[PDB]
């Protein structure tokens, strides 16, 4: 599913801004 | 037409009253911008609420709790955020809106800058969204309406916000939203060019290195509404470069449980063509506020905070931090002054 793809992406936690 | 006489007259008068409110709001903002507090030992430090440095729960030694943001000067310099950071304090001192966090004190010492704000105890929308999984459409709409009104306010002051995401939205004790983090906010009557923001939330024109304007905030609202209602954002991948490829492609897919009204709104917000994006047209914000997905929204009742919120976070008293995650706790201010010239104005 799309949700499973979201979990697989590794980007489910708090996301940093670009300058980091 | 769509509205009868009574409905059309009521909407007309409502829109003219918004113009009247915003004109007064711009006058107050400009007065405060032209003519804009404490010290570290005035506060007892309690615990760390979040991670340029850390935000800590403090208690002023009138007994009130605040959230104190601590910024390492050398870090601000190394990330090339000097002008963004002085501007964040100036913006926060000058704005006034019910869904914008309130700065109460500011100061600095040899190594850090400090911003002391009202403590918003309900935690980040991010945590609630990941725990619940996804918000119902009425729940997502209640939050979305507050962002629409807040962007309407900020854009009237010629301020672009540029960092919308659930991580930056706090829930207060009545279940309403508090927007935090103005590190990327800027006055932009025309265009600006800085590559900044969070990958999932970047408009295509930022990715494509264009001059851009406040329309990037309305794109970001589309991303936020989608993530709130789906539980995951419309564009994601393992690495940011692959996310950017999806954003610019002009394609978005929706969960089967999204209503047709929601999909229509999101296709008009997540619109790559700037000549077609809602919020960027002749009718301005009215294209959003008057969309069918918002038909049940009483905009003035939202502004007055008279609508019952769908979610009221646990509040077990003053200084309760149970809605926030646990972080490692550290203590230090250098005997020498760091980056004195760059931050003289703070
Ligand atoms: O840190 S600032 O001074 O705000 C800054 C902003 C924009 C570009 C920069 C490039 N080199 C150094 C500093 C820079
Ligand atoms: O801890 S943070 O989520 O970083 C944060 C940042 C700025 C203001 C805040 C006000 N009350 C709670 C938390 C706050």
């Amino acid at each position: 599913t799309t949700y499973a793809d979201f979990i697989a992406s590794g980007r489910t936690g708090r996301r940093n801004a670009i300058h980091d | 037409g769509h509205m009868g006489n009574a409905a059309a007259a009521k909407k007309g008068s409502e829109q003219e009253s918004v113009k009247e409110f915003l004109a007064k709001a711009k006058e107050e903002f400009l007065k405060k911008w032209e003519s804009p507090t404490a010290q570290l030992d005035h506060f007892d430090r309690i615990k760390t609420l979040g991670t340029f440095g850390r935000v800590m729960l403090v208690k002023h030694k009138t007994g009130n709790h605040y959230a104190m943001k601590i910024l390492d000067k050398q870090k601000v310099v190394k990330l090339k955020q000097i002008e963004h950071t002085l501007n964040e304090k100036r913006i926060l001192q000058a704005v006034n809106f019910p869904f914008l966090v309130k700065l109460e004190f500011s100061f600095k010492d040899n190594s850090n800058l400090y911003m002391v704000m009202e403590y918003v105890p309900g935690g980040e929308m991010f945590s609630h969204l990941r725990r619940i999984g996804r918000f119902s459409e009425p729940h997502a709409r209640f939050y979305a309406a507050q962002i629409v009104l807040t962007f309407e306010y900020l854009h009237s002051l010629d301020l672009i916000y540029r960092d919308l995401k659930p991580e930056n939205l706090l829930i207060d004790q009545q279940g309403y939203i508090q927007v935090t983090d103005f590190g990327f906010a800027k006055r932009v009557k025309g265009r600006t060019w800085t590559l900044c923001g969070t990958p999932e939330y970047l408009a295509p024109e930022i990715i494509l290195s264009k001059g851009y304007n406040k329309a990037v905030d309305w794109w970001a609202l589309g991303v936020l509404i989608y993530e709130m209602a789906a539980g995951y954002p419309p564009f994601f991948a393992d690495q940011p470069i692959q996310i950017y490829e999806k954003i610019v492609s002009g394609k978005v897919r929706f969960p089967s449980h999204f209503s047709s009204d929601l999909k229509d709104l999101l296709r008009n917000l997540l619109q790559v063509d700037l000549t077609k994006r809602f919020g960027n047209l002749k009718n301005g914000v009215n294209d959003i506020k008057n969309h069918k997905w918002f038909a049940t929204t009483d905009w003035i009742a939202i502004y007055q905070r008279k609508v019952e919120a769908p979610f009221i976070p646990k509040f077990k008293g003053p200084g309760d931090t149970s809605n926030f995650d646990d972080y490692e706790e550290e203590e230090r201010v250098s005997i020498n002054e760091k980056c004195g010239k760059e931050f003289t104005e703070f």
